[PDB]
């Protein structure tokens, strides 16, 4: 007697059977599923005329929540039931059109770059249509295929319309990225990086699984910028902020320059007002475009603990405090080095001093540890020179309170950076994170929006999914099949600012970390707090990068080392493997399965087509794609919920039937000496640092309590395996 | 069993049957080397 309302507009009496065969389909080759269980939970509401889109549309969210422990299937389910639900928006029908028609009519339509019809030829389309494998779309899991509906595919905005399925989606991403590549290998790369992302082999940022082959060129995820004791630097480093901003990147301010509060300004024509101030106008740049003024535009700020502001800033999160004096709507980063925990161990006092008052002691920070040792010391004595005395026991103790309440301030052992980094600490430092905290690239100063001098530090990203691989020899294809892609893409990109791209083709660096680690471990039968996978750790990780570096190596030759490079240690005849922590050599004993001194010789004279190859990333977005556990971190249960944009999605772990014992969720594990322990070991092959991000129970501590003295222990723990920085620090709620 | 192995088909059927610790020690941390 009701009627329904079909996609084309036709209308016809409802019919069960047509919800029956549908279910029944998706529910092919799955156990414990039950068809039955969708309909009656759907507790759809059929209603005179209804779309059969709107149907569709409910029973795909009734399946998604059946998703369970006792029946993952459902996971697999949902996602055929998704991707049905795309082609039809998409292409109007299951079967996909010509992959050459599919472009000519977006091209017309201004959906793809019109390049891509100068690039390649219609007798090349057809030739890459063959490549293609519309049957990969249901290897895909509802967490994913819901993340590429709303976000990864190219749709309207306004009207919601799809246009494109997740395998076209592949295959123009990796043609685009090799379309400046010789018509003798062009296609070659094409073919192979197409089934390498497509069967979840490497994994791309958000902003290149959308972007590539759509029209806009900016393709970065954040950037990095210094800013300097000046007005000029102030307004160029808050007109650098929204400009990226409206680009949707992460910012990674350093005020730390910015002179203390009562710094006497021009010889003493002014005084200065304060950090505070400016604090603030940086934020409102990072939420010009944000909606509200609350959410969107993440921008970590950071800054040296020994600053004489420091015990003003990092209460700034904090509630109590009138907006005169607070910023909750940014993250923090305090900068730490070895003297700063050498006081705090021997419970001895920190001198508060400011970067204007001590010359040259602000450089020494992270360029050179000894002389930072000598001038301290020396300023301390010295009465001419405002400081304050406090103990290092109350001022660790005040950073780890508001790093336990908001969970949001990081920790940056800038002596390691420039101990072990690329870079070289003398031309170019690391005196800078990223929002994450996994980048570590030099920065400078700029005198304005337009500046040259300036350089702004900028990062394309990517990973490997361990949980892909059969064994670490795979990287070898891997590697140089990724860097190339980022490498080229650093070309194909714009750049809005002068600083920005001074730094991009200047030591075009690249970070690229690991996805699904939890599941490696897993399937080795490893954990983290007994740390027996401190020796797979290290052999996992010890091909990873030297596949990278092999990889930008012969890159190099055909394309000539970047043009900064002598900068780097790289240039020197440096390898990760000599500036590590040797304190790493108490927690493994793994030794180099890779004859790198080849690898040595090989760099010394052609360099190295990037200076930074090596990221780990924390990769939520990204790896829901892929079904894996989000970058190292472990997973936080067997059946993690994600709920985005709109609606929390049910992401069970990957090959749960064989691996349920396996596995250690987060909450699981006694304490973090052992992750942390996993950390060091890959930081000693890392050129970037990694997102590691500290983890407390308080169900495992007396008083129901986190006690002061495990914060701290940990803390010092991991700066003992050279651990650069330490990201968020979930707390058991 | 006359018939094949198989999952429940209707699982629903069984629905119907049925704070910081702020303690600081000096002695205890200075035995960890950095
Ligand atoms: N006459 C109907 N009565 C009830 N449900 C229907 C009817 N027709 C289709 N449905 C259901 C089946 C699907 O689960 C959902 C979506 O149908 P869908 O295939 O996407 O659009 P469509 O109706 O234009 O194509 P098709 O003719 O192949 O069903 O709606
Ligand atoms: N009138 C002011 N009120 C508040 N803060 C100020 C004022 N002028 C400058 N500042 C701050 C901004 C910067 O943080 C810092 C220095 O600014 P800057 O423009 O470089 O000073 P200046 O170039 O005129 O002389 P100098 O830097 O050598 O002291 O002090
Ligand atoms: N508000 C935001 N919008 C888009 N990207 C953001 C963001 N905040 C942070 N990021 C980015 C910046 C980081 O370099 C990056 C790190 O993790 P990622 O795996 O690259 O993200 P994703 O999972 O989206 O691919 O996420
Ligand atoms: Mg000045």
């Amino acid at each position: 007697n009701l009627l329904v309302t079909k996609r084309d507009g036709s209308t016809e009496r409802i019919n069960l059977d047509k919800i029956h065969r549908v279910l029944d389909w998706a529910a092919e080759g799955l156990h414990n599923v039950s068809i039955s269980q969708v309909e009656l939970r759907s507790h759809i509401q059929f209603y005179d005329g209804i779309k059969t889109s709107d149907i569709h549309e409910t029973i795909i969210k009734a399946a998604a929540d059946l998703i369970s422990r006792d029946a993952p299937d459902y996971q697999y389910l949902a996602a055929r039931l998704a991707i049905f639900h795309l082609r039809k928006k998409a292409y109007g029908q299951f079967e996909p059109p010509a992959l050459y028609d599919h472009v000519v009519k977006m091209v017309e339509m201004g959906k793809y770059d019109n390049h891509l019809l100068e690039d390649y030829t219609e007798e090349e389309f057809k030739q890459m249509d063959t490549f293609i494998d519309h049957d990969r779309d249901m290897t895909f899991s509802y967490a994913a295929v819901k993340q590429l509906e709303g976000k990864y595919l190219v749709q309207n905005r306004v009207t919601g319309e799809i246009y494109e399925s997740a395998q076209f989606l592949y295959i123009l991403v990796a043609a685009c990225l090799f379309s400046n590549y010789p018509r003798e290998t062009r296609l070659q790369y094409v073919k192979r990086f197409y089934d390498a992302v497509s069967t979840f082999k490497i994994s791309l940022p958000t902003p290149i699984m959308s972007g590539v082959r759509t029209p806009t060129r900016q393709f970065s995820s954040c950037v990095l910028i210094e800013c300097g004791d000046s007005l000029d630097s102030i307004n160029a480093t808050s007109s650098a902020i929204v400009k990226y901003v409206s680009q949707r990147a992460g910012i990674g301010i350093n005020a730390g320059r910015i002179r203390a509060l009562g710094s006497p300004i021009r010889g003493g024509e002014a005084f200065h007002t304060g950090c505070i101030p400016f604090y603030k106008h940086f934020q409102t740049a990072v939420k010009s475009c944000s909606q509200g003024g609350v959410r969107g535009g993440a921008a970590t700020l950071f800054y040296p603990m020994w600053h004489l502001e420091v015990e003003s800033l990092l209460v700034l999160k904090n509630n109590r405090g009138v907006e005169g004096n607070r910023v909750r709507h940014m993250d923090y980063g305090v900068q730490i080095n070895k003297l700063m925990y050498t006081r705090l161990l021997k419970g001895e006092d920190i001198t508060l001093f400011s970067p204007s008052d001590v010359p040259g002691l602000y450089d020494a920070f992270f360029a050179d540890q000894e002389e930072f040792e000598r001038l301290y010391t020396k300023y301390e004595k010295d009465d001419s020179i405002r400081k304050q005395r406090v103990k290092a026991v109350e001022l660790f103790s005040l950073m780890m309170q508001e790093r336990a309440s908001t969970g949001r301030i990081y920790i940056q052992n800038v002596d390691h950076c420039n101990t072990h980094s690329p870079f070289d600490p003398a031309i170019a430092p690391v005196r800078q994170s990223n929002l994450c905290l996994e980048i570590a690239l030099p920065t400078k100063p700029l005198n304005d929006v337009n500046d040259e001098n300036g350089e702004i530090a900028l990062c394309t990203l990517s990973a490997f999914n361990l949980g892909a691989i059969n064994n670490l020899d795979e990287l070898e294809e891997l590697a140089i099949l990724a860097v190339r892609a980022l490498d080229a893409l650093l070309d194909y990109q714009d750049y809005p600012i002068p600083a920005a791209k001074r730094g991009a083709m200047g030591r075009r660096t690249l970070g690229i970390g690991v996805i699904n680690f939890a599941y490696y471990l897993a399937k080795h039968g490893k954990r983290y707090s007994d740390g027996s996978a401190n020796n797979l750790t290290h052999k996992t990780f010890e091909a990873i990068q030297y596949y990278l570096l092999k990889a930008s190596n012969e890159l190099a030759k055909e394309q000539g080392a970047c043009p900064w490079f002598n900068e780097t240690t790289y240039a020197k005849g440096i390898l990760p493997i000599d500036t590590y922590k040797k304190d790493l050599d108490t927690i493994a004993n793994e030794p180099l399965h890779y004859d790198w001194e080849a690898l040595r010789e090989s760099i010394k004279t052609h360099g190295l087509r990037n200076s930074t190859l090596s990221a780990l990333m924390p990769s939520e977005t990204s790896s829901q794609i892929s079904n894996a556990t989000n970058g190292i971190e472990p997973p936080r249960g067997y059946v993690s919920i994600k709920a985005s944009k709109d609606g929390i999605l049910r992401q069970v772990v990957p090959d749960y039937e064989h691996l349920h014992d396996a596995y250690e969720l987060l909450w699981e594990m006694p304490g973090n000496d052992g992750y942390l322990q996993l950390v060091g070991i890959m930081q000693k092959f890392i050129d970037q640092s990694i997102s590691a991000n500290t983890n407390y129970d308080p169900s495992r501590f007396p008083s129901g309590k986190v006690p002061m003295q495990q914060l701290l222990k940990d803390l010092l723990t991991a700066y003992k395996f050279g651990v650069k920085t330490l990201y968020y620090q979930n707390t058991r709620d | 069993l006359p018939f094949q192995t198989r999952s429940n088909p209707i699982p629903w059927i069984n629905t119907w049957l049925v704070q910081i610790d702020s303690e600081v020690d000096t002695d205890d941390l200075s035995n960890f080397q950095l």
